[PDB]
């Protein structure tokens, strides 16, 4: 059990601090499934491939992986890896979020295909794009009713590029129920959005 | 009688260096390790430097590492700490330290410590020495009357105030000084007598400022 | 110049054996200590095993005790890795590693210097679902958005590349989701502006390799 | 009569410096414990296992970094049928009269996987006794087996006591148990360095140099130790002096002394010598070495008829002499 | 790193236990009364204790985790303890945990304090507030200049526990200059306090008596 | 530090494997407790050694910092709690136990009800005993209905080990009233809720 | 060989106990290491103390400071006297041995091969207490019986079914601490209808502490 911060955030140009402290090793990995970059490989040790920024320091049994100014390249999970009581493990994961301005999400509201009808199953996509924070809400509104319990969403991981997030909400109903209304709303609640936006399309 | 006295710490510069002395008696010097700690002031306690019985051995924290220069001069009893470059965080009080130990485990340093000293309140800062103001605190009618001294605006710490020339010992509160916005410190004294000496008996605050050489006595009356 | 390279995917049933490889290269094997490190959908790193130096010794992990088996081939430069009893847990992205120091073999996860780029292992028994593939058309003025939907298809991953690697400038891939029938859906949009609506072309093209599909869906509106 | 010498030489790489080194066998392969003690900007000291797995030493666990000892300690390691038991005790520097000695236990049924606690010998029985590391198993002294941490007294002007150990009879713990070596031959004005207790058989022995006053050489001395009542042991030196030649290391094999000879102090060339008859000369010029030698030839006895001859030629350089011999 | 709790609290008389666990070597406890006071070592090397130190202490060690054990709880025992030892061979102290000593609830006796006829000469007048004898540390100070909410120009003092009775005092202090004391009159001092029910207000007239 | 699991499941002719996990050592121990009473009985000591009259079903494992007991095709009669012990730098450290359960078919409870001793009731107390016996799984729910009210913070629950014979259980509720507070009341039911039992079976008496 | 540890029962908290286990059937007791393990009611295994073969002391976190262990070679004998007993102090007390060949550290529980028959220690201010014995008499096929074992005080109480005789379908139940601080045990019998007046059935309670030899006669009304 290697202690480790669920989270950490700090705006560019300005100095990180992770702490492990469950010797140290700090692995990067951008995104979920992708190969993990060793940026750290012992408590003071950097290979070559490194950035300069990128320093390491172990204080007793806790090492704080320190990246004097950081950038857009940087945003990664970070991992330490060391020994517990005998045995060696890996850190929970300290996901770097960068400190930037409130973005509002881009709604685009997707009817069910009409390749999608023929099988017996249509789903309703309410995409949203490139927004800040993650903390966001997506309600369903099938003829001004509050939908719940049938719709799944997806969060990508924080952009490298702008530092944006992105949605897919899922609004799954059978052929059957999709034929019985005409008006689907989808009300949009995120931080920088006053009004919920309601992106709306029509069965015509 | 096992005493350990600091020498050598008090107002310095922004990249200056200093050179913490520390005298010991009532034992064999040579046998046991040495060592400095800090207390950043609103901060714990920091282990500084170490030095082992045969002075062979030293170890510094992270902070000062490659600064501080712990040496031990075993026939005149003494542990002097050179510290160089000072920075703002180097601004606590520094306490000489005495293990039962010779050093020889690094635990001996912080976790067998059975002599400490007085202190030295060592400041980082390229500001000037200012002169203490005491104002009386005149007493509102009870069963016990209270009256104190504001020993305000006075720059650096400590004061030490006392109550009749140490006649006041009993009911004698002496509070922390609180730093300003401007820089300087604001200590209070108060001291809680009965109703019935008010008057009767004369009470004079002694503060006494070290740094400015500063000695005021206030006596406080009541109206 | 190190290349650390994986064995093919794997889709098999539970309560059967796995078998990996690593195929090393850019560097002296059979004079550094490698290992096995699995990551769980969504979860953190968990180490597999380690082997030393001329397979003098082994160790596996919590989960795998007494059920995976390493093994180094000197000749071949390859890393094995045997697991049998299958279970849901075992689920996940499989990478492998190489230790900093030549000639050592201390017991602790902070010297590792080299990473594979992974591969895919899902514990389950169900058939290889086909992939279906729907174009979404928007109904903007300045930034239109096109795209695909892949759904009803089972099991992970896809690998989705407008025109064939060349449009890679704003395209979002999201993370597929657990439907209540018991299959993903993975989506893919790339913004483009109003002006390039019928002078260009964009296909949206789909590889599923546990089936063998690639369908080339063209998304017009 | 049928003699049957053996000898094949061998070559073990080691990419980590080791100031002093202390080679052991167990489950019948080869082990040191490395002295990675270098003094510069970031080098710090290391004691780690390592065990041969080809052609050069692989590093297991340091064991040292778990010690809060803040120094070199002294390593008195011990090998049995099927453990291994290290210990880092704590040095004298000046009037370290520790009247209690405080080293560590390190235990292991694999040479790899190692668990640690802190040992204290309280009031010792070797103080003021200076000490120096070594490797060594278990000495069978009336159906009891010990370990032995044995020592020597600095100087000698006040005829006697002059040589002891401890012993432990519960792997390394408790060292309650005083062995006494009455060596006879300690003349007036003499200092013994590096004392380690070969032990074969149930047989007491000691392997030690001897600082010259007259000359300044470390001259080596071989004692064997007889049993007299419980516990207490009277030594006598085994003569190995020959004829334009130095005395080195000295082990058995067949119940037979398989000793060790150079041809000067400066070993530019090594004899080994089983029971006095049968000779092998090992030139230590293999792998292309111009400047080579075998200063510090030493033996690691692997069964009553295999033994290692090996010493260190250059740094990160190992020469195995691998001997066997068979007297029948 | 040495992990020790931030705050601990009992009952005089009650057995207290103060655990700092990281390491497994020669644990040492240090108390300090108050902050940039010289420090007493209570226990050092696990379980040693020094001779002028009271009965009541102890220490012991179990694997990697001290506990400093103070049977029968006293007034001055109050104070930030200290644990010492080597965290992975670094000499390292514990975050502290401080012994606030559950005692009976006390009430802080208020008195307000008008700046001196001299304070006004050199053109500052500060207008000081004292809270005396009371339990526990936890005390609102509030300032209201002619029935207005004062805020960021009032700084408080709180001093170390008192070795007898086990009371804590406070000192706040209003910041205001010479023309900004003569244009009010009444000041107030809300003070609100755990054992006080209706918070005690102490008031004084500009000029009187 | 040591970290087995509470409950481990097995039929009869399974093999089945409990796991200790932890501790800084070179060896494991598992020991076999049948009753809370009972003394410890080792099953396999330093890892692996196994002492006399133990079955060769009994198999000592380690892999890692990571003890294993193997029961090489399970018995009726190794029902009990299976302690690990090892070693911490504290000192013995040992494992909460693992209780091993063997699977055996649903049978439902005999019900039996004991109204108090008339030489008891002079006493000035009267306890009231519900009887569960022989039935399968440990789960069921005992509610004493006396005059057709729900009784709490009044009865008293026991169940004896699980049968080395049958791998069946009982369970005894023991309600205890006054002299008085029995006389009073004249209906008392002992209301029986199990798995083997289609409906709740209540047996009763009227004193 | 066999462990006779005994000398503990009813103690008076804040004080001392000596226990003494009385080894038999020895050869070289000297070598092997000594134990103290316990157990709490309705607890677990809690390690006391050991002794090494050269007199290698290490006393549990949970008694050490009071606690002291020792071996009487001579005689084969374990003590270990434990002072200012408290309610954790309560639970059975088994001796153990450590295996010949030894373990990692004396002071493991991972290399015992010999246990005692456990003496139970029970740190209490209430004094003995004998049982009151009433009978669970009976109402064609199955039927039962039984007699309940009221109020005693320390835990040990044995209940013989018709002299022994009497063991198929006898379940005694594990006594249970009541809201008062004696105990209630209650031992049942399943026996058919038929025999129901043709057998005599005895209660044999036995409260060993107290000499409370009950012998009741359950029958039907
Ligand atoms: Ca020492
Ligand atoms: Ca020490």
């Amino acid at each position: 059990a290697l202690t480790q911060p669920s989270s950490v955030s700090a705006n560019p140009g300005e100095t990180v601090k992770i702490t492990c402290s469950g010797d140290y090793g700090w692995y990067q990995q951008k995104s979920p499934g992708s190969a993990p970059v060793t940026v750290i490989y012992e408590n003071n040790k950097r290979p070559s491939d490194i950035p300069s920024r990128f320093s390491g320091s172990k204080f007793g049994s806790t090492h704080t992986l320190t990246i004097t100014g950081v950038q857009a390249d940087d945003e990664a999970v970070y991992f330490c890896g060391s020994r517990d009581t005998n045995n060696g493990a890996f850190g929970a994961g300290t996901t770097l979020t960068v400190l930037r301005t409130v973005a509002a999400p881009s709604v685009f509201i997707f009817p069910p295909s009409d390749e999608q009808l023929k099988s017996g199953t249509a789903s309703v996509v309410c995409l949203l794009n490139n927004f800040y924070p993650r903390e966001a809400k997506v309600q369903w509104k099938v003829d001004n009713a509050l939908q719940s319990g049938n719709s799944q969403e997806s969060v990508t991981e924080q952009d490298s590029k702008d530092s944006t997030y992105s949605l897919s909400s899922t609004l799954t109903l059978s052929k059957a129920d999709y034929e019985k209304h005409k008006v689907y709303a989808c009300e949009v609640t995120h931080q920088g959005l006053s009004s919920p936006v309601t992106k709306s399309f029509n069965r015509g | 009688a096992v005493t350990l006295d600091e020498s050598g710490g008090g107002l310095q510069t922004p990249g200056g260096a200093l050179s913490l002395v520390c005298k010991a008696s009532g034992f064999d010097f040579s046998s046991y390790a040495m060592g400095w700690v800090r207390q950043a002031p609103g901060k714990g306690l920091e282990y500084v430097a170490g030095i082992r019985n045969d002075g062979s051995f030293t170890l510094y924290t992270p902070a000062v590492k490659g600064r501080a220069t712990i040496s031990r001069d075993n026939g005149q009893s003494t542990v002097r700490l050179q510290l160089n470059n000072l920075r703002a965080e180097d601004t606590a009080t520094y306490f000489c330290t005495k293990s039962a130990d010779d050093g020889g485990h690094y635990s001996d340093f912080s976790g067998e410590i059975d002599a400490w000293g007085h202190g030295t309140e060592v400041i980082v800062s390229s500001a000037s020495t200012k002169g203490p103001s005491v104002f009386p605190l005149a007493p509102t009618s009870g069963g016990t009357a209270a009256l104190g001294c504001l020993v305000k605006d006075y720059f650096p710490e400590p004061v030490t105030v006392s109550w009749n020339s140490g006649a006041l010992t009993s009911g004698v509160h002496t509070f922390p000084a609180v730093l300003q916005s401007s820089g300087l410190y604001s200590l209070s004294s108060v001291v809680t007598v009965p109703s019935s000496s008010l008057g009767t008996q004369t009470y004079i605050c002694n503060v006494n400022h070290k740094p400015s050489n500063t000695k005021v006595d206030k006596k406080v009356e009541p109206k | 110049a190190v290349t650390l390279d994986e064995s093919g995917g794997g889709l098999q049933t539970p309560g059967g054996t796995l078998s990996l490889v690593c195929k090393g290269s850019g560097f002296t094997f059979s004079s550094y200590e490698m290992q096995w490190v699995r990551q769980a959908p969504g979860k953190g790193l968990e180490w597999v095993a380690d082997i030393c130096i001329g397979g003098s010794y082994t160790g596996y992990g919590p989960a795998v005790k007494g059920r995976a088996t390493i093994s180094r081939d000197d000749g071949q430069s390859t890393v094995r890795l045997q697991l049998n009893n299958l279970r849901a847990e075992d689920t996940g992205t499989y990478y492998c590693a190489k230790t900093a120091r030549s000639d050592y073999c201390i017991t602790g996860l902070d010297d590792i210097d080299a990473w594979g780029h992974g591969t895919e292992v899902i514990v389950s028994s169900a058939s290889t679902k086909g992939p279906s593939v729907f174009p979404l058309a928007p109904s903007s003025g300045g930034t239109a958005a096109l795209g695909c939907l892949v759904k009803d298809y089972f099991p992970e991953p896809v690998t989705v590349s407008w025109n064939s690697g060349a449009l890679t400038s704003g395209v979002h891939t999201f993370p597929a989701v657990l439907q209540s029938s018991g299959l993903y859906s993975l989506s893919s949009v790339v913004t483009v502006p109003s002006s390039s609506l019928g002078t260009q072309t964009y296909i949206c093209n789909v590889n599923h390799k546990p089936s063998n599909t690639k369908v080339d869906k063209k998304v017009e509106p | 009569r049928h003699v049957f010498i053996r000898t094949e030489l061998s070559f073990i790489k080691n990419n980590v410096p080791c100031i002093r080194d202390m080679f052991f066998i167990y489950k019948r392969e080869l082990y040191n414990i490395c002295l990675d003690d270098l003094k510069g900007e970031e080098d710090e000291t290391h004691i780690y296992v390592q065990k041969k797995v080809k052609d050069s030493w692989i590093t297991l666990n340091d064991l040292f970094k778990e010690t809060d000892l803040t120094g070199r300690p002294h390593i008195f390691a011990y090998v049995d049928v099927e453990e291994i038991i290290i210990l880092l005790c704590e040095d004298e520097e000046f009037s370290n009269r520790k009247k209690d000695m405080t080293c560590h236990r390190f235990y292991s049924n694999d040479g790899k996987e190692y668990n640690n606690a802190e040992i204290t010998i309280s009031d010792y029985i070797l103080k003021d006794k200076l000490l120096s590391s070594y490797v060594s198993l278990p000495l069978k002294i009336e159906n009891r087996e010990y370990f032995l941490i044995c020592g020597v007294s600095p100087y000698k002007f006040k005829d006697d006591d002059d040589i002891l150990c401890m012993a432990s009879h519960d792997k390394g713990e408790t060292w309650g148990t005083k062995i006494v070596i009455k060596y006879d031959n300690y003349k007036l004005g003499v200092q013994y360095f590096f004392l380690r207790p070969y032990i074969s058989k149930n047989d007491l022995s000691f392997h030690f140099y001897v600082g010259d006053n007259i000359n300044n050489v470390k001259n080596v001395n071989f004692i064997e130790c007889t049993h007299e009542k419980d516990l207490e042991f009277v030594c006598s030196n085994r003569d190995f002096l020959k004829d334009n030649k130095v005395l080195q290391d000295v082990s058995t094999l067949n119940d037979e002394y398989i000793v060790s000879y150079g041809n000067d102090n400066n070993f530019a060339e090594c004899y080994i010598f089983f029971n006095n008859e049968n000779s092998i000369l090992i030139k230590p010029e293999k792998y292309g070495n111009t400047a080579a030698g075998c200063y510090g030839g030493t033996f690691v006895k692997i069964d009553e008829n295999r033994a290692l001859f090996i010493y260190s030629s250059s740094q990160g350089i190992y020469n195995i002499h691998t001997i066997y011999y068979a007297n029948y």
